[PDB]
RNA sequence: AAAAAAAAAAA
RNA sequence: AUUUAUUGAAGACUAACUACUGCGAAAGCAUUUGCCAAGGACGUUUUCAUUAAUCAAGAACGAAAGUUAGGGGAUCGAAGAUGAUCAGAUACCGUCGUAGUCUUAACCAUAAACUAUGCCGACUAGGGAUCGGGUGGUGUUUUUUUAAUGACCCACUCGGCACCUUACGAGAAAUCAAAGUCUUUGGGUUCUGGGGGGAGUAUGGUCGCAAGGCUGAAACUUAAAGGAAUUGACGGAAGGG
């Protein structure tokens, strides 16, 4: 059944931006999702977003610009070492310059260039551009 | 390939329909695929109705009618000059004339 | 020819072979 | 913004609600229209004529934004709108098209009815859906008069009105021509009521 | 059959739309002004054209004809068009409105008369 | 004598419009190979393959020839034109015409380290026509155009210097292959990136500007 | 974009559908460019004083062009209560 | 989910499904059943020595008319009867 | 609509909608305080009772169930709490 | 709403 | 004789209402009445608290025909017998008609068993109608003018059978609101396929009273089989002339 809330979220987001919408309603608002969107927003892909604290699980609402072509997910959350990063990126990104791969490490969630700067690796979740 | 989203008939959600028999060739066919029409007709004809009412006691009586529902199958229908055939687009059309 | 009839033919043949092998065994 | 002289006057409102433009469609509806206001019983829906007036003034601003009025077009295959668009063509540049559209009139440059507009206008898009198709083929905006049910796809500026109404159509056309002249400077006084007649803009059966 | 070609019909059409205050419902005189006014290479074709023009002028003498337009017709058209009333029925005869419409007027905050009628289901 | 019947061709013949850059910026409908030859005279044509077709009738098989043609200047501009015709010369003619009319731009870029004078594309771009799906990946310098002869001619005429191709489908239908590559190099400029995130003031139309020396 | 030392490259930096921040292709032959005239001190129109709005074929096909335009106008101030951010 | 599993612990499933579909192939099936070593008159080798038994005027398939001047051989290491083609104009006279 | 506020919508739509598909799911039910004639002994009651409620002082009746809102006895004075 | 079987292959 | 009238017996069937309607996991299910137990959806400010999804192996049900044993055996009717037809006709048509059709107790375990679309879940365009439930409305009608109900109207909503329009998207296309969100390739999961034939054949297993099922190859042979659509030709296919 519903297993990757994260995947359902990113699918809804891709569908919204495909329609050209600028808002979207998300369910059920977990931590990895919060941090994933934090990264996307920091790099400037979406805009603002609100957590709604229904006392059940949480919802999220996200204001979108048009700078997003595909936010994606990688199920299974694959294990990834420090050159595996490079070949992953080469596979699933459009170019060498932009687009970001995302991966949970022991030192929190972040993108691949940042993980290069830190020299740390871990479990790839998704990607975005 | 598929010629009809209904596939011949009016079955979406049953499985089985307990068929009936085409009257012109006694042929089994389901009640959802059968052609059903209904023939309601004056018993005699508009020609001889005058002779009837003239030779009839009980004036202005009724001229009653005979009602029968007719199930034909595809082959007997198309031979009897009914639903004969239509192009693709007007095959999709569903209403009578 | 029709698969229905090829299948019927084949079934009759299997039957016959079964019984003659029964003669042998 | 605007000087506020361009707000709806009660006289224009009298004309509008005499034409019953606010009496739009039935419980039928297209979700591309929040213009409705307090849907009436008898299964009828009522329009924000204020928003109608605003959108009308906007279309007038655009038509005046055109340099060459002939590049604006009037489409009315509808009998209730042919006379209106013809008087529009009279009082403006406004190359009109009544009766038939002759597809390939925006494309197929060789054709004798070949036009190259920077804008088009529509009496009813469902009935005039060919010219908007060619407009989409050839990079041209749209002005349309919708009810609450009209096909608002491939449609830029849309004005809610009772396009089922002869008088509604002719009234809207009258108002638009008037506003265009006012913005062009032909008509001097915004308060001037412009003697010309919606009865002139209307249709006649005989 | 006695059916006529597009050459004949088009010729008669142009001749009528630009020689209306002229040729009348007589085939002979129409024929004479025809071979006076236009160049045709055959007496037979001339006769056919004259006859069809005659039929068309009969239609015109009784009623307008689709596809045709001469000066007098377009003049009468624009005149009957430019007709208007001097009353402007839009101008008040007494006005009626729905309760929803009175509410609309109120929400707009405007001064107008109303003769509200109740519309029932 | 050319003698256009177009606001656009009139403005071009008068000399107001001087760049297909303006044209593509305004997404203008183009209807004159004369316009295109006036703007980009430095282009070359190339006939790719000639396959005949046939229709069956009462009598024999009415055959006519289908020509497919590429046009391009190898600084970022190409076009593609297909035509069926009873004769090969007219086929090639109208193919050239339709290619010139279908001309479109290219968004070249760098595989990395934007040294100078872009060599390759910017992004991974695909294109599909029927069964075929062409993919175009950016390549480093010296990698050369890794592709079939036809796609190689197409990209050479586009001005690309190096690219990788990963393809799929019945690639033996050159029609679909070339149309797919066309669509992909269109999706290049159809694609968005941080160096284009910047907002701009929506320039005005040359038609609205030179409307006086327009049609009449 | 551009090369190592300024020197802009990437000819034809294109336009963007406003309601979406979406690139307009060269061949989006259903795209359009609207120019709304300004008015000043009389109500009369000023020539050459346009507020521009570009739009794409996707939006115009889904028919949301009218509403996107309404909200753009109401944000730029040349319109009023017509639009509502709250549906 | 495109059918196939995707869990991070399903490589067993994936291996065995591969094995079975590989059997659905042709060359894998051949190589692992040893058809060549067990049939195919050679020992899976390329060439083979033989002894002519006789000569033949085998007719051609259609659409064609020809007689292809072949021979019948008894390969040695197996003792197997085979037919073989003699490609050129008149070599049948050299290979009596 | 391609643009709207999904945070401050109208109570119109949000009471139109289902009790779950809103921004925050919440019940559409309510409570009442009811008096029967005679013994006042005012009684608190749910709208969707599922039961036949009665007063503690007298077993007269207060309300009866249904698949939806309950059906209160004819002579009973209720106050939405 | 009697009847009405067959036509070497090749291109 | 046929036919008419009045009766009785037999056994099957459940008409017309009966439809782009319902239920059931599918096969399938239609007179009434009652008994038994079950089930979905809806309502719920009730409870439990992650117990869940799909699943090998392994289990239940499983149209028709068929098989065994008892009853029944009215119709229709494989076989068979016959009258025609035809060059022949043990085939089409006609008349008879055993088995069977029906039922109880057991087996069989298949099907164009089809939506030829595996299940669970999320999101993505419009529109109206319908079935069950629920909500609101001074709405209409029925009673005892009145009430309450009930039935109808309007609005809304959950869950169903479906449906009309477009294609943004998809696809070889036909076509599809899923067959979309897949070269910008990853939500979870079971099953299946790898050119066509030989072949679902042989053998060996196992299940079955049997018929047969389930599993299940090889040799050899071949360059094309095939799918969707186009234009023609043709038709003992229709329409018009």
């Amino acid at each position: 059944t519903r297993s990757s809330v994260l995947a359902d979220a990113l699918n809804a987001i891709n569908n919204a931006e495909k329609t050209g919408k600028r808002q979207v309603l998300i369910r059920p608002s977990s931590k990895v999702i919060i941090k994933f969107l934090q990264v996307m927003q920091k790099h400037g892909y979406i805009g603002e977003f609100e957590y709604i604290d229904d006392h059940r699980s949480g919802k999220i609402v996200v204001q979108l610009n048009g700078r997003l072509n595909k936010c994606g997910v990688i199920s299974p959350r694959f294990n990834v070492k420090i050159g595996d990063i490079e070949k992953w990126t080469a596979n699933l990104l459009p170019a060498r310059q932009f687009g970001y791969v995302i991966l949970t490490t022991s030192a929190g969630i972040m993108d691949h260039e940042e993980a290069r700067r830190k020299h740390v690796s871990g479990k790839i979740l998704g990607f975005v551009y | 390939p598929k010629k009809r989203a209904s596939n011949g008939r009016n079955k979406k959600g049953r499985g089985h329909v307990k068929p009936v028999r085409c009257v012109n060739c006694s042929k089994s066919i389901p009640k959802d695929k059968a052609i059903k029409r209904m023939a309601i007709r004056n018993i005699v004809e508009a020609a001889a109705v005058r002779d009837l009412s003239e030779a009839s006691v009980y004036p202005e009586y009724a001229l009653p009618k005979t009602y029968n529902k007719l199930h034909y199958c595809v082959s007997c229908a198309i031979h009897a000059r009914i639903v004969r055939v239509r192009s693709r687009e007007d095959r999709k059309n569903r209403a009578p004339p | 020819m029709r698969a229905k009839w090829r299948k019927k033919r084949t079934r009759r043949l299997k039957r016959k072979r079964r019984k003659v092998r029964a003669r042998s065994k | 913004s605007l000087p506020a002289t361009f707000d709806l006057t009660p006289e224009d409102a009298q004309l509008l609600l005499a034409a019953n433009t606010h009496l739009g469609a039935r419980n039928v509806q297209v979700h591309q229209e929040p213009y409705v206001f307090n849907a009436r019983p008898d299964g009828v829906h009522v329009i924000n004529v204020g928003k109608t007036w605003e959108k009308l003034v906007l279309a007038a601003r655009i038509i005046a934004a055109i340099p060459n009025p002939e590049d604006v077009v009037a489409i009315s295959s509808r009998t209730f709108g042919q006379r209106a668009v013809l008087k529009f063509a009279a009082h403006t540049g406004a190359t009109p098209i009544a009766g038939r559209f002759t597809p390939g009139s925006f494309t197929n440059y060789i054709t004798r009815s070949f036009k190259e507009p920077r804008l088009v206008i529509v009496t009813d898009p469902r009935s005039d859906a060919q010219a908007i198709k060619e407009a989409s083929y050839v990079n041209i905006p749209v002005i349309a008069l919708t009810d609450l049910d009209s096909p608002s796809e491939f449609v830029d500026v849309a004005i809610p009105c009772n396009n089922r109404g002869k008088h509604s159509i002719g009234l809207i056309w009258y108002l638009l021509a008037r506003e265009v002249l006012r913005l062009r400077g032909a008509l001097v006084d915004r308060t001037q009521p412009w003697s010309i007649m919606p009865d002139l803009y209307f249709y006649r059966d005989p | 059959g006695r059916v006529r070609t597009k050459t004949v019909k088009r010729a008669s059409k142009a001749l009528i739309e630009r020689y209306y205050p002229k040729l009348t419902l007589d085939f002979q005189t129409n024929k004479r002004l025809c071979d006076e006014i236009a160049t045709i290479q055959s007496k037979r074709l001339r006769n056919k054209i004259a006859g069809y023009t005659t039929h068309l002028m009969k239609r015109i003498q009784k009623g307008p004809v689709r596809g045709i337009s001469f000066k007098l017709q377009e003049e009468e058209r624009e005149r009957k068009d430019q007709y208007v009333p001097e009353v402007s029925a839009l101008d008040l005869s007494r006005l009626n409105v729905d309760n929803q419409t009175s509410d609309l007027v109120k929400s707009l905050g405007l001064k107008l008369p109303l003769s509200v009628i109740n519309v029932s289901a | 004598g050319w003698v256009p019947v177009t606001k656009l061709g009139r403005l071009v013949k008068a000399g107001k419009i001087t760049t297909i850059e303006e044209i593509f910026l305004h997404s203008l409908p183009v209807k004159e190979f004369q316009i295109i030859d006036t703007l980009l005279p430095g282009l070359q044509d190339e006939v790719m393959n000639i396959k005949p077709v046939q229709k069956q009738t009462r009598a024999g098989q009415r055959t006519r020839f289908k020509a497919v043609v590429v046009v391009g200047d190898s600084n970022g501009h190409v076009g593609l034109g297909i035509k069926t015709a009873k004769e090969v010369a007219g086929a090639i003619r109208a193919g050239i015409i339709i290619a010139k009319l279908s001309v479109i731009p290219i968004r070249r870029g760098y595989w990395g380290t934007n040294l100078g004078q872009p060599h390759s594309l910017a992004t991974k771009t695909t294109g599909k026509c029927g069964s075929v799906t062409v993919r175009l990946i950016p390549a480093p310098r010296g990698s050369g155009i890794v592709a079939s002869p036809a796609v190689k001619k197409l990209l050479q005429l586009a001005g690309v210097e190096d690219v990788y191709t990963q393809s799929n489908g019945k690639t033996r239908t050159l029609e679909n292959t070339l149309k797919a590559a066309f669509v992909a190099i269109g999706n290049t400029y159809g694609f968005l990136t941080p160096n284009l995130w910047a907002e701009q003031p929506l320039p005005v139309s040359p038609l609205d500007i030179y409307s006086d020396e327009a049609s009449a | 974009m551009e090369n190592d030392k300024g020197q802009l490259v990437e000819l034809y930096v294109p336009r963007k559908c406003s309601a979406t921040n979406r690139i307009i292709k060269a061949d989006d032959h259903a795209s359009v460019q609207i120019n709304v005239a300004k008015v000043d001190e009389e109500g009369r129109a000023i020539p050459g004083e346009y507020v521009t709005y570009a739009l794409s074929g996707y939006v115009r096909s889904r028919g949301e062009s009218d509403d996107s335009l309404n909200r753009l106008a109401q944000n730029d101030g040349l319109l009023k209560n017509v639009w509502s951010y709250s549906r | 989910g495109k059918g196939k599993p995707r869990g991070l612990n399903s490589a067993r499933k994936l291996r065995v499904h591969r094995r079975n579909n590989r059997w659905a192939e042709n060359n894998y099936k051949k190589r692992l059943l040893g058809t060549a070593f067990k049939s195919s008159p050679f020992g899976g080798s390329s060439h083979a020595k033989g002894i002519v038994l006789e000569k033949l005027g085998i007719e051609s398939k259609q659409p064609n008319s020809a007689i292809r001047k072949c021979v019948r051989v008894q390969l040695i290491k197996n003792g197997k009867k085979v037919t073989a083609f003699v490609p050129n104009d008149g070599c049948l006279n050299f290979v009596d | 609509v391609l643009v709207q506020d999904l945070l401050h919508p109208t109570a119109a739509s949000e009471a139109r909608k289902h009790k779950l598909k809103t921004l925050v799911q919440g019940p559409r039910s309510y409570f009442l305080d009811v008096k029967c004639p005679g013994c006042l002994n005012i009684t608190t009651v749910f709208s969707h009772a599922q039961t036949a409620v009665t007063c503690e002082s007298c077993s007269t009746i207060l309300c009866t169930p249904t698949g939806g809102k309950a059906k209160l006895s004819e002579g009973t004075s209720f106050r939405r709490k």
